[PDB]
């Protein structure tokens, strides 16, 4: 069958090249979660530097696309690289075209469209990643949308990525059902890190040191990576809880 | 060298009551040599009346090309094109060859089938729209053919009335220049039928 | 590197069928259900918004687009394929048409562009027919309203009433028993609904069904006043509360 | 590289037959029956719409009868997203001749060009063929009334009555049997519809299963009107002949 | 095995077979034998007759002034990557006044061969080359193959039985290392070295080709009546 | 057009004129000549105002798109930029750029881009057809490691000069403070540098 | 004569309604004024063809992005779209616009000219009239103008177009752009230069006009 | 199945079997290590003197890159020098735009997404090396090592090719007993030992050692090849600690 190599049509009407690149999402072993604050998004992603000889600060799995766009990807790092350069390019392009920055829904359409194309000719393989786009929108406010290898996207409450991912999910739904609204009710982004944190600690059954996480941050105007200190004062302020 | 006064020739049309006027003369000549007694410049393409003054040979090319254009909307739409419409189509047209243009004036008549509604427009060369209820001008007797419409021109003329009155616009601003007249002929359109006269006229 | 694949990958076998437009349209019976029906005085497209995750927010993904003012469109099949083919059907109706005619193009003749695209798809080297069926619903001065079922063989076909997708079957026998030449648009919107029950699992409300109509002129929606022979869109979603005002009447 | 999964759409078998083609024409062979045929007078055109379901719109479709020209029309048996490719194509090439030469485009030529097209897709480009054959109704000032028919082979000629689709061995039978040369447009409609009425694969021909189109001299002296039939005109002429 | 069908298709233990095939081209080659001093490097290749009544395959081509080289496997090939060796020279000269580098044209032919190797329905090339020559550096002698992979040497050998030549040269190393300004003596020595690869056969003057080139000495080919003297 | 940058102790400053002119007619008496290319990389438009909006316009894009890869660019990165833009296109441009940055290891920096599209980087430039009148002042008046209000008086004098002579010169007085303690932006009115 | 005026709550752009062929009135009452999306409105100056056609093109490609983003379009979208395009042609379209409009971001008033350089105000004039008009805009405008004296100030700008240039005439259509609500566009808001009757009724005798032949045209199938 | 013939098809695992045998021609390879020190990065080499018949010095494997980058690769060499070439033309390219010489994790993105487009396409094979580069900018030295898939990180130090694990296993070791730093004239004996060391498990043929650095005291941030009495002063230290 080699309707199982190429992204033609299956009898039963499947693209298995895209289900097999959904499975290249999960080879990293990381688990990805995003939530929205009033003010601020928040993107939580495990963190795991298995060799010693690694210089740790080069291991990420967060890009800063735009001054107010940041992506956090579950895949392989050169799909997510090849992801990551794309959307700046397109992000910079549309800045310099449209005179004013693209909004995070826009960029994720534009990277599903792409992501769609590789589904439907044949000389473009899919890329095995899932991408989540966070940012606060001048028009929309907190938006955390998230794209996939089939070319899907759809705009979140929030959201988890990974293969512990249907844990973390009904974790918070559960909490999303108690407090009745569409987002983490808090002032400062850093009460809404804390929580992004403890929620996964809770749904994953795992502790985290400083140098087990990697956090990004979206404010209006700008998106930024938290350092290992900022994510132990973070965790510091859990502990005491 | 001026493309535009080569050939000569003039087209006006005037609107009146439930009723369109247009109208040209017949001569095609090369500078002072008069050619041609039968030059004329008002096609139609089914109930659209088109006028094209201006270099003969794009007169002759854009009358083809409308053609082209007009019958295969006819075959896809499965209706004739109404006079608003076309409008449009003749002005994507000429601004195609913005840097290479058609050196033509064109002028569109026709009432337009479902609202009963008279309708004359006007060209420049690259395209631009002049929409005018009373009348338009075109060709190398533009000057004299402004002058005759605004003092002889009233509304709501009669076709029978309208005859007289776009005709004697006509005959006396080509009487007035050099490079047109040779004959004149005159369309006279009301809902569901079209009188085509031509006109006798001085002959130098 | 760059596309070295010239030759088509839909191909006749030798029973004369062509494998990849059979397999898109089974693609198509898997998508859930959408309908549209045919009113004297306009027509309603309609279809559930089968949310993926309960943390998704289903309002951002809208299966019925706005093509032109006048003209919507639905589809049963696969999303990403619909929403490529929406970006290319509303800028084929400026390139090949408004900008030539300074008019949006009548329903029939966007319709024979989108199946244009969708044909190439299945002819062109080097690409997968699109999995999707799209039905047109829209309105044209000269033509009055229409409705069109467009499949990924590029194939279209005028329909008084139809459905696609899962239940479709079904759908269409329910339509045959209730559709009637002297149908009023809200008659219509109440046939969908009960239509649309039939093939719906769970929930059943405003915020799992989209429904879009073309209608009246929606001066309301047209942005600017002053030209009064410009009198704004025939296309209008219906909003989550309209929706619920009709299932309480049911 | 890519090598493995090209089909080679452009090959001649051991027995020098393109498979594409005999495959295209296997397609063709299921669809809907649509029979030309030629009188004195005027040419007939009848095609039976693939099984109309009761909530169809009858009288906005054209699934079948396509205007070329207003001298040329052509009855589609195939892919109908392929028939209209090609139908666009031969209405420019219609229209780039009489802009050439002020003349409408002698039906041959017009043919000629078509099944060129249809031709290079058997020979070059490594695409499909095109799932379409053609019946060409069209009248011009130099052979008057002409029928012909084009196959995915590029392969034309020309008929005093013919049929494409499905159940052509049949239809070819009875056309063969009851077709004279002397034979009048109106009894040639007659046969169009005895025909299809006998080799349809339905339990009876009723008026919202066919279109049905005439080329006649039947205006204002040696000028050509084309007739495609409304829904209320098939049913009438249904009942006249006495199929219902 | 499933794996040989293009350049572009690894196997399952990391080889690319469409190369091994290309170098399988050279073994079945003619032998040809490269060795240097100090002040010269010379080149020896044994010609191949196709039967008695035709000539003698030419071995080895002259590249520039102060640079050639002799080929084993597929004759076109040597003459594409020899015609392309020979403007690089040429663009050495006219653009920077400059005698082009042996290390560098060693380099240049490399990443030719590589490009063959690494894209879809190209070919490897399928043929082995000894490049000799004397630039700015003193006297080089290069062993190209078809992988890619050019080789700096003191002496070497390619093509049918080159083994035998490629372990006596081994043997022979510190002796010809050292003819220093002695042409014929370096010749003598490579006509040596090709003698350990020859079977039911020798010499013969119609049979033998010899280039050298050297401090005051252009690359200059010894073909027919002027190799008698070496026998 | 007045238009000048210059280094201080603190870092830079960039000072320009207000007056855009067809002809004779002031057809924008409040133009902003002072155009960010990035937070703390500013430049000063002299020539054709389409050239240096598009070339201002394109250079912002490939320092947005530097900074997304490779993090904060240096002034001497963006007036290379400006350069390639300027040097590769010099048969279709009129445009002279002054390029005026800080970084926090190279503090203050000046780059002046003449018509040709050559780089000269300077502890001070002018530039603009007001600049002829002010070379003698401003070379006499100039020292190095001024303080942020001698740097704000230098320029406020050397463009009220400039502004006198000079009819293509004129309205407001607009500056830009790039420090380590941000940006800052000023306006002196003519009521005020007129009689200085 | 075009003019842009800045108010409180929104931008009004006002234009005379005059189309000139070298000396001669071409149209008595053409719209200057153009829309390039609901809430964006332009008005033109220089060759008349290139101010409709670039107008139309931005529009459209406008009229996508917003669809494409589910956004109401910007003004600055449509200022870097038209400085762009302009620009790519160095001035060889001859287009000099006042765009102005209400988004998301505020109310905005800009001028682009045709080799593509832009300019920010509060109030603008262009076209032949334009000089006439930047009088009475530096004579009356001052900064928190409400509506009203917005389209007053906006209209009277125009005037001294009508009265004082020759290359401007007839009536003023006006368009107001409010924050919140919908633009309105006041087509002949003021109609000053009504033709006077005339002295004589030039209607002909029927029959006056001398005539070859005559025959019924076919427009029919 | 048959999803091994084919660069760029996914398996049902999620792999490309294809970028999984390139990997098996880079452990096929002579062994190269790279370790980041104080102020800059020290490359080495195994090269396996093949014959006699082999110019001592005169196969050089170390390339520079602009004047400050220093790579080394093991697998099939032809494919290191492709992307060198590559590398070489984007480091031009970034010199020629911007001026400064092209910043390390830079000139690493443009390795890596040269790299993974090989992986992309049928039409193409991936790339048969694993390199190991590096050196100093003006945020100081880094230390990379990329991989067929286009994978790369930043490395304390890193080994490739057939003494990948004796190798990795002494880099371990440095790297927790010197937690403060090494010196860059420390680094290049510590290179010389652990290339006679991870020597052993390819020991047939006996071996020509060689390095280079980019050190911002000992090279003022250029790379240079160690040669003349600071290599043979590592080749001795190299031959202390096998015995
Ligand atoms: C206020 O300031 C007021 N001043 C008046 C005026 C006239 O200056 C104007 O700018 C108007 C505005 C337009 C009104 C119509 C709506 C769109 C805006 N501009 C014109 O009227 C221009 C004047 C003009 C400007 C620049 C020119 O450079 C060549 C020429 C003329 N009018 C036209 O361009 C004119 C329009 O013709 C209308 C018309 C309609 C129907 C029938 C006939 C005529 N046409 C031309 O000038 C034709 N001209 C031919 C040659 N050409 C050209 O480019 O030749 C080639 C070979 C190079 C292609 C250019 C066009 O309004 C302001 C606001
Ligand atoms: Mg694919
Ligand atoms: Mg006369
Ligand atoms: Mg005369
Ligand atoms: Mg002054
Ligand atoms: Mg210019």
């Amino acid at each position: 069958g080699y309707d199982r190599h190429i992204t033609i049509f299956s009898p039963e009407g499947r693209l298995y090249q895209v289900e097999y690149a959904f499975k290249a999402t999960n080879q990293t072993n990381i688990n990805s979660l995003a939530v929205r604050g009033k003010d601020c998004t928040v993107v939580i992603s495990q963190k795991k530097v298995p060799d010693k000889l690694l210089d740790p600060t080069t291991v990420s799995y967060i890009f800063c696309i735009s001054r107010t766009i940041g992506m956090v990807v579950n895949g392989p790092i050169p799909d997510a690289r090849n992801a990551a350069l794309r959307a700046k390019a397109e992000a910079a392009e549309f800045r310099y075209k449209y005179g004013y920055d693209m909004p995070c829904d826009v960029l994720a359409k534009r990277m599903a469209n792409l992501s769609q194309i590789y589904t439907q000719r044949a000389y473009m393989r899919p890329l095995g990643v899932i991408l989540t786009f966070v940012s606060v929108d001048e028009e929309l406010g907190p938006s955390i949308y998230k794209t996939d290898p089939a070319g899907y996207y759809v705009g979140y409450k929030a959201t988890a990525t990974g293969p512990k991912q249907q844990e973390i999910t009904t974790n918070l739904e559960n909490h999303f059902k108690k407090s009745k609204i569409d987002h983490i009710n808090e002032e400062s982004w850093e009460k809404v890190v804390e929580f992004a944190i403890t929620h996964m600690i809770d749904a994953l059954g795992t502790e985290f040191s400083k140098n087990d996480l990697e956090v990004g941050v979206a404010t209006k105007d700008k998106f930024f990576t938290l350092s290992a200190e900022n994510i132990e004062e973070r965790l510091v302020a859990i502990a005491e809880q | 060298s001026d493309p535009s006064s080569i050939n000569g020739g003039i087209v006006v049309a005037m609107t009146g009551k439930d009723c369109v006027a247009i109208a040209c003369d017949l001569r095609l000549g090369s500078q002072s040599l008069g050619v041609s007694n039968k030059f004329e410049k008002i096609f139609h393409y089914g109930h659209v009346f088109l006028g094209i003054t201006g270099l003969a040979t794009d007169v002759t090319t854009l009358n083809e090309m409308f053609r082209y254009k007009t019958n295969l909307y006819k075959l896809k739409e499965e209706r004739a094109i109404e006079p608003e419409t076309f409008t449009q189509l003749v002005s994507s047209s000429l601004y195609e060859r913005r840097f290479g243009p058609y050196f033509v004036g064109p002028v569109v008549a026709g009432i337009n089938s479902k609202s009963g509604k008279p309708f004359i427009a006007g060209f420049d060369l690259i395209g631009c729209i002049d929409e005018a209820k009373d009348f338009i001008v075109s060709g190398t007797a533009s000057d004299q053919l402004f002058g005759m419409c605004e003092s002889l021109y009233e509304p709501n003329l009669e076709p029978e009335d309208l005859f007289e009155t776009i005709s004697q616009a006509l005959l006396n601003a080509a009487d007035r220049d050099a490079l047109s007249g040779w004959g004149a002929v005159v369309y006279i359109i009301k809902k569901d039928e079209v009188v085509k006269r031509y006109l006798k006229m001085r002959q130098d | 590197m760059t596309d070295r694949y010239s030759f088509s990958l839909t191909t006749f076998s030798p029973s004369g069928k062509l494998g990849q437009i059979d397999y898109a349209l089974t693609a198509v019976k898997q998508g859930v259900t959408s309908l549209g029906i045919k009113a004297t005085n306009g027509v309603v497209i309609a279809t559930e918004k089968k949310s993926s995750s309960p943390l998704a927010m289903s309002e951002t993904l809208s299966k019925v687009s706005l093509l032109t003012p006048d003209i919507g469109a639905v589809y049963s099949g696969m999303g990403p394929d619909y929403r490529v083919l929406v970006d290319k059907s509303r800028k084929v109706a400026h390139t090949s048409y408004k900008r030539i005619y300074g008019e949006y193009p009548p329903t029939k003749l966007l319709v024979s562009e989108v199946a244009k695209i969708m044909q190439e798809a299945t002819q062109s080297g080097g690409v997968r027919p699109f999995g999707v069926s799209l039905l047109i619903a829209g309105h044209d001065e000269f033509n009055g309203f229409s409705l069109y079922q467009v499949d990924p063989s590029g194939s279209y076909f005028p329909w008084k009433a139809t459905a696609i997708g899962k239940g479709s079957v079904a759908a269409k026998t329910f339509l045959e028993k209730r559709w009637n030449d002297e149908l009023e648009l809200e008659d219509a919107i109440h046939i969908a609904l009960l239509t649309l029950k039939e093939s719906v699992e769970g929930e059943f409300n405003g915020d799992t069904i989209e429904l879009a109509i073309i209608g009246d002129e929606n001066p309301d929606l047209l942005g600017y006043t002053g030209i009064p022979t410009d009198k704004g869109p025939r296309f209008r979603k219906l909003t989550s509360q309209e929706i619920n005002d009709r299932l309480e009447a049911l | 590289g890519s090598r493995r999964y090209d089909s080679r759409t452009t090959i001649f078998s051991p027995e020098g037959r393109l498979y594409q083609v005999e495959y295209a024409l296997e397609s063709i062979s299921h669809a809907g029956t649509a029979i030309g045929i030629m009188a004195s007078d005027g040419i007939v055109l009848a095609a039976e719409r693939k099984v109309t379901s009761t909530l169809l719109e009858q009288d906005t479709s054209t699934e079948k009868l396509y205007k070329l020209n207003d001298k040329i029309a052509v009855a589609v048996a195939g892919l109908t997203a392929d028939a209209e490719i090609l139908i666009n194509t031969a209405r420019i090439h219609a229209q780039n001749y009489l802009k050439t030469y002020n003349e409408d485009i002698p039906v041959e030529i017009l043919v000629r060009r078509l099944s060129d097209i249809k031709q290079g897709y058997t020979q070059h480009g490594g695409l499909r063929p095109f799932g379409v054959s053609f019946i060409y109704a069209g009248y011009d000032d130099r052979y008057g009334y002409q029928l012909y028919t084009s196959n995915p082979s590029g392969n034309y000629t020309g008929w005093k009555a013919i049929s494409v689709g499905a159940n052509t061995s049949a239809a070819q039978t009875l056309l063969q049997m009851d077709y004279k040369d002397d034979m009048k447009v109106d009894d040639a409609i007659e046969l169009a519809l005895k025909t299809l009425s006998k080799t349809t694969d339905s339990s009876a021909l009723t008026y919202d299963r066919l279109e049905f189109a005439t080329i006649r001299k039947g205006a204002n002296d040696g000028e050509v009107y084309q007739k495609i039939f409304k829904p209320q005109e098939i049913k009438d002429i249904l009942v006249k002949t006495g199929i219902t | 095995n499933n794996y040989d069908g293009d350049t572009v298709t690894f196997s399952p233990t990391g080889r690319l077979f469409q190369v091994e095939y290309a170098l399988e081209a050279i073994k079945q080659g003619s032998v040809t034998v490269g060795l240097r001093s100090n002040t010269h490097a010379v080149l020896v290749a044994l010609k191949r007759n196709a039967d008695e009544l035709s000539s003698y395959q030419k071995k080895i081509i002259k590249c520039d002034e102060h640079m050639g080289l002799s080929l084993a496997g597929l004759a076109p090939d040597a003459r594409v990557l020899s015609n392309y060796l020979r403007q690089q020279c040429n663009y050495s000269s006219l653009v920077f006044n400059r005698k082009l580098a042996v290390e560098r044209a060693g380099h240049l032919l490399c990443d030719k061969a590589q490009k063959n190797t690494q894209s879809y329905g190209g070919r490897p090339y399928g043929v082995g080359l000894l490049i000799i020559g004397y630039d700015k550096s003193g006297a080089h002698l290069l062993e190209f193959q078809p992988s890619g992979n050019v080789t700096e040497l003191y002496g070497t050998a390619i093509g049918a039985r080159s083994q035998g030549a490629k372990t006596y040269l081994e043997r022979t190393l510190d002796t010809f290392i050292k003819i220093d300004g002695n042409p014929d003596e370096l010749i003598k020595a490579g006509v040596e070295a090709i003698s350990q690869s020859l079977r039911d056969e020798s010499l013969t003057v119609d049979n033998l080709s010899i280039a050298i080139v050297g401090k005051d000495t252009p690359f200059t080919i010894y073909d027919g009546e002027a190799v008698a003297k070496y026998i | 057009t007045s238009i000048m940058a210059v280094t201080f102790k603190d870092g830079v400053i960039l000072g320009a004129d207000s007056r855009t002119t067809t002809g004779a007619y002031i057809a924008n008496r409040v133009t902003d000549k002072l155009t960010r290319v990035h937070d703390k990389i500013w430049c000063c438009r002299s020539g054709s105002a389409a050239d240096t909006q598009a070339i201002a316009d394109i250079v912002q894009y490939h320092l947005e798109l530097y900074t997304s890869q490779y993090g904060t660019p240096s002034t001497e990165t963006a007036a290379s930029v400006f350069k390639e833009l300027c040097y590769e296109n010099k048969d279709n441009l009129t445009a002279g750029i002054i390029v005026a940055g800080y970084d926090d290891k190279n503090k203050g920096e000046v780059y002046t881009i003449p018509l040709g599209g050559s780089v000269h980087k300077l502890p001070y430039a002018i530039a603009g057809s007001g600049s002829t009148f002010i070379y003698g002042y401003c070379d006499k008046n100039f020292r190095e490691n001024m303080s942020k209000e001698e740097t704000v008086d230098f320029i406020k004098h050397s463009l009220s000069q400039a502004i006198k002579w000079d009819g293509s010169s004129g309205g407001v007085i607009r500056m830009v403070v790039l420090t380590a303690a941000g940006v800052e932006r000023l306006i002196f009115y003519p009521d005020e540098y007129e009689q200085l | 004569t075009i003019v842009g005026v800045k108010f409180n709550n929104g931008v009004v752009i006002a234009a005379d309604t005059r189309s000139t062929q070298g000396p001669i009135v071409a149209d008595k009452n053409c719209a200057k004024l153009h829309r390039i999306s609901p809430k964006i409105w332009c008005a033109g100056a220089g060759t008349a063809a290139d101010t409709e056609a670039v107008t139309q093109l931005i529009g459209s490609n406008i009229e996508l992005h917003s669809l494409y983003t589910s956004r109401e379009p910007r003004v600055v979208s449509a200022l870097q779209m038209l400085k762009q395009h302009l620009f790519k042609y160095q001035g060889h379209i001859g287009a000099y616009l006042i765009v102005a409009g209400v988004d998301p971001t505020g109310s905005h008033l800009f001028s682009i000219h045709a080799h593509g350089s832009t300019d920010v105000g509060y109030y603008l004039s262009l076209g032949s009239g334009s000089l006439a008009a930047m009088a009475v805009l530096e004579s009356h405008w001052k900064q928190d103008l409400t509506k009203e004296e917005a389209i007053k100030l906006a209209s009277d700008a125009i005037q001294a177009g009508i009265w004082n240039d020759l290359g401007s005439g007839s009536n003023v259509d006006v368009c107001v752009m409010e924050i919140g609500k919908d633009a309105e566009y006041l087509r002949n808001y003021l109609t000053p230069n009504v033709r006077e009757e005339k002295q004589k009724s030039y209607k002909f005798p029927r029959g006056t006009t001398a005539v070859l032949k005559e025959s019924i045209v076919n427009i029919c199938d | 199945t048959g999803y091994d013939l084919s660069n760029s098809v996914f398996s049902p695992d999620g792999r490309n079997f294809q970028v999984e045998y390139a990997v098996k021609a880079v452990e096929n390879g002579t062994t190269s290590i790279g370790i980041k020190c104080n102020d800059g990065v020290v490359f080495a080499v195994e090269k396996l003197i093949t014959s006699k018949l082999l110019v001592p010095q005169k196969n050089v494997k170390i390339q520079v890159v602009d004047r400050h980058i220093g790579c080394v690769y093991s697998g099939l060499i032809p494919d290191g020098r492709h992307l060198v070439n590559r590398g070489r033309e984007e480091a031009a390219s970034f010199k020629k735009l911007y001026k400064t010489p092209i910043p390390i994790p830079a000139f690493a993105d443009r390795l890596g997404q040269y790299v993974q487009a090989h992986t992309l396409y049928n039409s193409v094979r991936p790339f048969g090396v694993s390199t190991i580069f590096g050196g100093v900018d003006k945020n100081g030295a880094h230390l990379y090592m990329l991989e067929p898939s286009g994978s790369y990180w930043g490395y304390k130090g890193a080994a490739t090719g057939k003494g990948r694990q004796s190798a990795k296993a002494e880099l371990e070791k440095l790297v927790d007993h010197h937690p403060e730093g090494l010196s860059a004239r420390e680094a290049v004996k510590q290179a010389a030992k652990i290339i006679y060391l991870a020597h052993e498990d390819n020991k047939e043929k006996d071996f020509e050692l060689e390095i280079s650095w980019c050190s911002l005291s000992e090279t003022n941030g250029l790379h240079k090849f160690v040669k003349g009495d600071l290599l043979q002063e590592a080749i001795d230290f190299a031959q202390k600690e096998i015995n």
